[PDB]
This record gives structure tokens, sequence and C-alpha cells, in this order.
């Protein structure tokens, strides 16, 4: 998982 | 040196072991370049390898040099 530029929160896949 | 990572749950920065001295920041719009967009990755590296027109990674030779493009200051 990583983070998107639109936010600083964690983003799984 | 110390670089920023995004592999853990929250984003933090550690000291790369006797192998990596440079940091890296990957960016590429996730199927939401309008909303979400450029996915932000973080990690350390010894050198600056190649990079595709899409999945690009900016490598630097300094501490905390690979922070989130939209990371909160302070």
């Amino acid at each position: 998982w990583r983070y998107y530029e639109s936010s600083l929160e964690p983003y799984p896949d | 040196i110390v670089c920023h990572t995004t592999a853990t749950s929250p984003i933090s920065a550690v000291t790369c072991p006797p192998g990596e001295n440079l940091c890296y920041r990957k960016m590429w719009c996730d199927a939401f370049c309008s909303s979400r967009g450029k996915v932000v990755e973080l990690g350390c590296a010894a050198t600056c390898p190649s990079k595709k027109p899409y999945e690009e990674v900016t490598c630097c030779s300094t501490d905390k040099c690979n922070p989130h493009p939209k990371q909160r200051p302070g």
C-alpha cells in the first residue's frame, strides 16, 4: 500500500 | 542518512543501513489524476535507477529530501 498525492493517508490496493 | 518511507502504516523516516545513501519519491496519477491522481511513494536507495514516463521516481542525495509533495509543514 502507499499514499496518493491528493492526501497523506495510507491507501491499500 | 535518513529518508522518508511510506511502506509502514503511517509515513515516517529512518536511517538507511550501510547500503543506501539516497532517497526516492515515486509519483504517478492513480486512476483519479483529477481527484486522487499521482500516487506518492517513499523509500531509500543507493542510486537513481531508470524510470518510465508514467511511474517516475525522483532520487535525491540529502536527508529528509523525499517528503510528500503535499506533506503538512512544521
